[PDB]
């Protein structure tokens, strides 16, 4: 079964943010999609209305964004897997670097990859909680996503598992982000 | 092979 | 990198059983070694297809056609008509590396440049593309148009294919009339009289990369006479 990719702010009113970062990542808000670069640092914030609690954790999870491929599960294209963080696995799809608890979960059930981190409070003077997420294969890997759109789902949980809020994004992971990025801005303002 |  | 990422031969000797292949090469990601891949293939006890034949894919075998990219060749278009899917070379390599079979939909290649879409279109189950079609083929060249287009377009569900040379039917019956500058003004006058469109091979193909009927005047290559 896919997951769900429904906007839910929540009762913490979650909501995310991009920065940017030659561009190595960014982010286009009219198509709502991120264009990055193949193992690159992609900034993505999280924004709070209220404070969550303690043992409170951000899981990450891609799907693809056609129908056609929904139902399969994205993974790493086996070039890149046979070719390393450490605690990352080699078919994981998305890391996130930065952070030294992250964890790294398979499902027993689903059979999807997903990467959870504990929610830490904006720092000093901060106003949101940036995560640093890598993606480890470009969109056009034969054996992976092969050119397949995919959407990167982003979720609150609590210490059990219980969804407290969730916000979805699309990703290309191209060479020329900005290019890409212009050009299906434009390809998408002109169909008017 | 031949293409068209 | 070459050698290695090329793989190796399959250790389960029935690796590949119960699969036929359709391998085509793009007139000139690794290259396509055509053969390499067919021993890699035939060592995991595939069968290889000498021609595209609907007489085994429809009956024991799961064919599949093997390719380095989208091409516009005879076999890919015969199995973008009878939607066997498009993989790529990889999915052989990558499944000798670990010896066990991929999910081939990971690997599906893009069906071809669309006219309509202007880009490179991805791959979706065909499940016939030419259903209930009356057409009319007329060419001077036997071969490699009054067969070629006559096959790829029965393989596609046409409802009856015609095949008439530029000198020697029943007309009004059919849908569509395919063909080229070699038509005579008989037929294209009888055609315009009875408000029967003709159209050009690029109209067929481009049927064939979209999966689905689209527009006889279209775009302007559809002509026959698109000189
Ligand atoms: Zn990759």
């Amino acid at each position: 079964s896919v997951p769900s990719q429904k906007t839910y702010q929540g009762s913490y009113g979650f909501r995310l943010g991009f920065l940017h970062s030659s561009v190595t990542c960014t982010y286009s808000p009219a198509l709502n999609k991120m264009f990055c670069q193949l193992a690159k640092t992609c900034p993505v914030q999280l924004w709070v209305d209220s404070t969550p609690p303690p043992g409170t954790r951000v899981r990450a999870m891609a799907i693809y964004k056609q129908s056609q491929h929904m139902t399969e599960v994205v993974r790493r294209c086996p070039h890149h897997e046979r070719c390393s963080d450490g605690l990352a696995p080699p078919q994981h799809l998305i890391r996130v670097e930065g952070n030294l608890r992250v964890e790294y979960l398979d499902d027993r059930n689903t059979f999807r990859h997903s990467v959870v981190v504990p929610y830490e409070p904006p720092e000093v003077g901060s106003d949101c909680t940036t995560i640093h997420y890598n993606y480890m294969c470009n969109s056009s890997c034969m054996g992976g996503m092969n050119r397949r759109p995919i959407l990167t789902i982003i979720t609150l949980e609590d210490s059990s598992g219980n969804l407290l809020g969730r916000n979805s994004f699309e990703v290309r992971v191209c060479a020329c982000p900005g290019r890409d990025r212009r050009t299906e801005e434009e390809n998408l303002r002109k169909k008017g | 092979s031949q293409e068209y | 990198a070459l050698e290695e990422q090329r793989g190796p031969l399959p250790l389960n000797k029935t690796l590949f059983l119960g699969y036929a292949f359709l391998l085509t090469m793009a007139t000139t990601i690794p290259p396509f070694n055509k053969q390499y891949t067919e021993s890699q293939l035939r060592a995991g006890a595939g069968y290889i297809l000498e021609d595209f034949n609907e007489a085994q894919c429809n009956t024991a075998y799961q064919c599949l056609l093997i390719a380095d990219q989208h091409c516009r060749t005879r076999k890919y278009f015969l199995c973008l008509a009878s939607g066997i899917p498009c993989v790529s070379h990889v999915w052989v390599h990558d499944s000798c590396h670990a010896n066990q079979l991929q999910n081939y939909r990971n690997y599906l290649l893009p069906a071809g440049y669309s006219l309509e879409e202007q880009r490179i279109l991805d791959w979706q189950p065909r499940e016939n593309p030419f259903q209930n079609l009356k057409v009319l083929l007329v060419s001077d060249q036997q071969q490699n148009f009054l067969e070629l287009w006559s096959e790829i377009l029965m393989t596609g569900g046409a409802a009856s294919v015609k095949q008439h040379h530029s000198s020697a039917i029943a007309l009004g019956v059919f849908d569509v009339v395919v063909t080229d500058p070699s038509c005579p003004a008989s037929v294209l006058k009888c055609a315009e009289a009875l408000q029967l469109p003709v159209v050009s091979q690029e109209w067929v193909i481009q049927c064939l990369i979209v999966g689905e009927r689209i527009g006889f005047k279209q775009h302007p290559k559809y002509k026959h006479d698109y000189v």
